[PDB]
């Protein structure tokens, strides 16, 4: 009925923006960082520090 | 601090949790469970917020 209390938990990356960031695989989407520390996990070819899987895209995310 | 929404129940159906990502070019709106989203999806209707087109339904994990 709700998500873990992760969710209000800063990008793991940096501690400093909200878990916006979505990766982006397959059917699937981990959320853990922001967007622009996502967008630098894409950039230097690095997986899905959570799942190991190839990041197909970072998408921005609200909510709302 | 938007982010505590995320912690309320889809909008929808108000029973599952937020994890159905709706997907229109780099943006995403997180408001939804995946289920409703994918429901969503499948009527073409646009996305509930921002009334763009729905291109991609993802199911999230928070970690
Ligand atoms: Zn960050
Ligand atoms: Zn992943
Ligand atoms: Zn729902
Ligand atoms: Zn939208």
């Amino acid at each position: 009925s709700s998500l873990p209390l992760n969710a209000i938990e800063p990008c793991v990356i940096c501690q400093g923006r909200p878990k916006n960031g979505c990766i982006v695989h397959g059917k699937t989407g981990h959320l853990m960082a922001c967007f622009t520390c996502a967008k630098k996990l894409k950039k230097r070819n690095k997986p899905c520090p959570v799942c190991r899987q190839p990041i197909q895209m970072i998408v921005l995310t609200y909510f709302p | 601090e938007d982010c505590q929404n995320l912690l309320k129940p889809c909008s929808l159906c108000e029973k599952r949790p937020r994890d159905g990502n709706i997907i229109h070019g780099r943006t995403g709106h997180l408001v939804t469970c995946f289920h409703c989203a994918r429901r969503l999806k499948k009527a073409g209707a646009s996305c509930p917020i921002c009334k763009k087109e729905i291109q991609l339904v993802i199911k999230v994990f928070i970690a």
